[PDB]
């Protein structure tokens, strides 16, 4: 899409239609005549365009109104009112841009932000941009959260986020223009290799894959067309549904061999009953011929009864012979339409053990995608976010994805090695109690008007709590925290002194021996300039490989690599790193997933801010003081960097709306 | 509205595989045993029918008789008249057999014979005795 309509698309907005967001700020426009709506819609898209076309400088309201043309620029309050909407909700002037008007000398309000992951930093950027006083508290000794980038010599490898899922409507597209990022397209081709060490032949590779996709489509049919979504009071998972689908295909192979062999027995019996009748006919012929012979022995000249007896037996014998010849014709057909059936048997198996193992790899790929075993994904909702997929090739960041957090952090007040232990929120303000990770006795108190919490969902889940809320979070919030899923996947970074793999292939698979280890070292990435291979640990494997030492893990990688390229080809790695995200106490996992029994509507519960009770009974209801952001708070883009970033932009909007008021709603 | 093609997913089927924990493994074991059940019933009749198939070795070639190429004639000699009356006593109204017995009389003339010599050969009682068997 191109033009002003392209800017609406690249901003995840319908170009010809006002959103629920915009109805809330412009209820005059959307309740009004169809014509003002199109004027508004053009002003939005035009301003979106102007920003997108050059996101390295601030887009001021003056600069906007100048490039606008009549009759669209006739009304300035509408243009000022649209531009301010866009700026507030981070649709324009977000990220890293030169500021035309430098920030105000005095700040209004003070916000404490917990965590400097990408969601934390993006809000911090916006809030500081809006003239607020902002401090971030980070438990780690580095920004980025789950954007971690290993660096040593020329060796650069992401241990966390690795891919940009397509620039079609992706806010990271804007950020990539702003920060020097080497965005390198992946090449989709992925050769599988069985545990023996040899490629799956192309013909086999396509019928398992297409069955895999056929099996997914099947589960969707059970979900939406058969309402197969509860089972002994429990919600049905995706893994359950795949089993039930495979079983029913196994069933149907058996029902259909039974039906085919049942055909053969019916035909053989027809022929049994027919050979019986031809044996019996051959013996009536046997004695009736005898009888005619003995009647020809009486020599002529005979009395007419004795001549009748010859003529009679002869007619009778031919009649039986005619009847026996008809059965031989019929017999031939039945013997021929029996070689046809026995020659067209239906398939003996639904999937062979080799076939089923290759499919297990495609399941390990889903387990990697959602970072959890398919037995935990909600059948009904696990893919509830597919409609918002971006367009275009997936890419990698060949200079390391940490370059983005590090860039966002430039300019902000970040206290590193600062672990929050308690959050206290009252009708009159908030205080956050943190300690020093290096020496825990040292204690810090931070007072503020609002706390933005970007604690990973796994941290929020921790029993007993790593962070205590005073007063405790309400049941509606804590239940969303139990119900949701927080998954796990890990990486092994392999650092070599020479390329020994196909350099024109970015990724290649390794088929597992068992179902139970389908995720154990199942995939390898050739992503970087230097010779680094990178090996995924998905599914149930992820949780279990965390209890095994690095050398045991690197050893199994070397064995698999030796199998694919020969023992001589694979040298010992110069450097090795193995992630352990579930063990990490500032993650407690990798990213979130729609658990069976959860829904995308828990993600909205995660995002509602908390409003404390009044200090004095009878005092008027207070302002909200506790705000949540991060990957698990954005329904339409969970578990990604872009989704984290979008949620930081989102809270900064609603915090500023709350503590600086929003003039653009009049 | 409908599954992918070849996928077999009926409502009646999905209960039957979910009803309990191993209700999947049971009903796929009833088909494996229902399939062995039929495959040896195959070999059993495939082997009964091998025995019957061998009692017919040689067919009926030895018991066959040569064809009689005989030009059909019109006039009724006493010998053919006598043969006729006897065939009627053995075949009732099956004119084709009677035409094959005499060998020189067409089915019509056999039928015609039924009327021309109906009185003189007492065909009424001849046919009435045929029916007494
Ligand atoms: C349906 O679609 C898909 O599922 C999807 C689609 C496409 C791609 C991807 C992939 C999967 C993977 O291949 N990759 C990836 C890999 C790994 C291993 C991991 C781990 C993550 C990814 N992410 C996710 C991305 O990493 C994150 O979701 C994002 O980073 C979230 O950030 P955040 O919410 O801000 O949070 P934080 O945790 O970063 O920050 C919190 C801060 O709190 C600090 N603190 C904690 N406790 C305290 C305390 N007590 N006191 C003070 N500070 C504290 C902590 O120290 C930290 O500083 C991927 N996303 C991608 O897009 N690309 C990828 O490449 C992908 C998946």
């Amino acid at each position: 899409p191109s033009g002003v309509e392209g800017a609406a698309f690249q901003s995840r907005l319908p170009h010809d239609r006002m959103t629920s967001q915009e109805a809330a700020c412009f209820p005059d426009i959307i309740s009004g005549p169809q014509q003002t709506q199109k004027v508004f819609l053009f002003i939005r898209n035009r301003t979106l365009q102007l920003w997108l076309d050059n996101p390295k400088i601030q887009l001021t309201f003056e600069a906007t109104l100048q490039q606008l043309e009549a009759p669209y620029n006739s009304d300035t309050v509408l243009v000022h009112r649209v531009h301010s909407y866009l700026e507030r909700h981070g649709l324009i002037n977000f990220g890293i841009y030169k500021r035309i008007k430098p920030l105000p000398t005095k700040k209004t309000g003070k916000v404490i932000i917990i965590g400097s992951g990408v969601s934390g930093l993006a809000a911090a950027r916006q809030l500081q941009s809006f003239g607020m006083d902002v401090t971030l508290l980070e438990a780690r000794d580095r920004v980025g959260g789950r954007v971690a980038t290993f660096r040593k010599g020329n060796y650069v490898a992401d241990l966390g986020a690795m891919v940009v899922t397509g620039l079609g409507g992706n806010p990271m597209a804007v950020v990539s223009k702003q920060v020097n990022m080497e965005l390198a397209k992946i090449k989709q081709k992925c050769p599988l290799y069985e545990a023996n060490g040899q490629a799956v032949p192309k013909e086999k590779d396509e019928m398992v894959e297409q069955e895999f996709n056929r099996l997914l489509e099947a589960t969707s049919y059970l979900s939406h067309q058969l309402d197969f979504n509860v089972l002994n009071n429990k919600p049905v998972s995706l893994g359950q549904a795949l089993e039930v689908v495979i079983q029913l295909q196994e069933k149907h192979v058996k029902d259909e061999q039974i039906e085919h062999w049942k055909k053969i027995v019916k035909t053989q019996e027809e022929l049994k009953e027919l050979l019986n009748k031809m044996v019996n006919l051959k013996e009536k012929i046997k004695e009736l011929h005898q009888q005619y012979k003995e009647a020809s022995e009486v020599k002529p000249p005979r009395d007419i009864t004795a001549e009748f007896l010859v003529k009679s037996k002869h007619r009778d014998l031919t009649a039986l012979c005619k009847e026996y010849d008809e059965l031989a014709e019929t017999q031939g057909k039945l013997e021929e339409k029996l070689q046809e059936l026995e020659a067209n048997p239906p398939s003996d198996v639904y999937l062979s053990s080799r076939d089923r193992q290759i499919l297990d790899w495609h399941f390990a790929n889903l387990e990697f995608a959602n970072a959890t075993p398919l037995s935990t994904l909600s059948l009904k909702h696990w893919d509830q976010d597919d409609d918002f997929e971006f367009t275009g090739s997936h890419l990698t960041v060949r200079n390391g994805y940490s370059c983005v957090p590090v860039a966002l952090a430039e300019g902000l007040d970040i206290k590193l090695n600062t672990a929050v232990r308690q959050v206290r929120y009252t009708a009159s303000g908030c205080e956050v109690i943190a300690v020093n990770t290096r020496s825990t006795s040292q204690t810090f108190i931070y007072k503020c008007d609002a706390v933005l919490c970007t604690l990973p969902l796994g941290v929020l889940k921790q029993q007993p709590p790593a962070v205590q809320f005073v007063p405790p979070l309400p049941e509606w919030k804590t239940s969303a925290v139990q119900r949701m899923g927080f998954g796990n996947l890990n990486k092994v970074v392999l650092c070599f002194d020479r390329v020994f793999w196909d350099p024109s292939v970015n990724l290649f698979g390794h088929v597992g021996s068992t179902t139970a280890s389908r995720g154990e070292l199942f995939l390898f990435w050739n992503l970087y300039k230097a010779p680094i291979l990178l090996a995924l640990v998905a599914g149930e494997a992820a949780g279990i490989m965390e209890n095994i030492s690095d050398d045991v893990i690197v050893g199994r990688c070397l064995a698999i690599l030796k199998g694919i390229f020969g023992s001589s080809a694979v040298p010992q790695p110069k450097e090795t790193v193995v992630s352990r995200w579930r063990a990490d106490p500032w993650a407690r996992g990798s990213y979130s997933y729609v658990a069976a029994g959860s829904s995308g509507n828990d993600y909205d519960l995660m995002a509602q801010p908390i409003t404390p009770g009044p200090s004095i009974p009878g005092a008027p209801q207070p302002i909200p003081r506790l705000f949540f952001a991060g990957e698990h708070t954005i329904r339409n883009y969970p578990a990604t960097v872009h989704g984290a970033l979008l949620s930081g932009l989102r809270e900064a909007g609603r915090i500023a709306d709350q503590f600086l008021g929003a003039m653009y709603t009049l | 509205r409908k599954p992918p093609k070849g996928m077999f997913l009926s409502q009646e089927d999905v209960e039957a595989v979910s009803a309990n924990a191993t209700a999947a493994t049971t009903v796929l074991r009833q088909l494996d045993m229902e399939l062995v059940s039929v495959k040896r019933q195959i070999q059993n009749i495939k082997q009964t029918n091998s025995a019957l198939k061998e009692k017919l070795d040689g067919g009926i070639e030895p018991y066959r008789l040569p064809e009689v190429i005989q030009k059909c004639n019109a006039r009724w000699t006493t010998e053919e008249q006598l043969l006729a009356v006897q065939a009627i006593r053995k075949y009732g109204r099956d004119f084709q057999a009677i035409s094959d017995v005499i060998g020189n009389k067409s089915v019509v003339q056999v039928k015609n014979f039924f009327v021309n010599y109906r009185r003189r050969f007492n065909i009424d009682e001849v046919l009435q005795e045929w029916e007494a068997e």
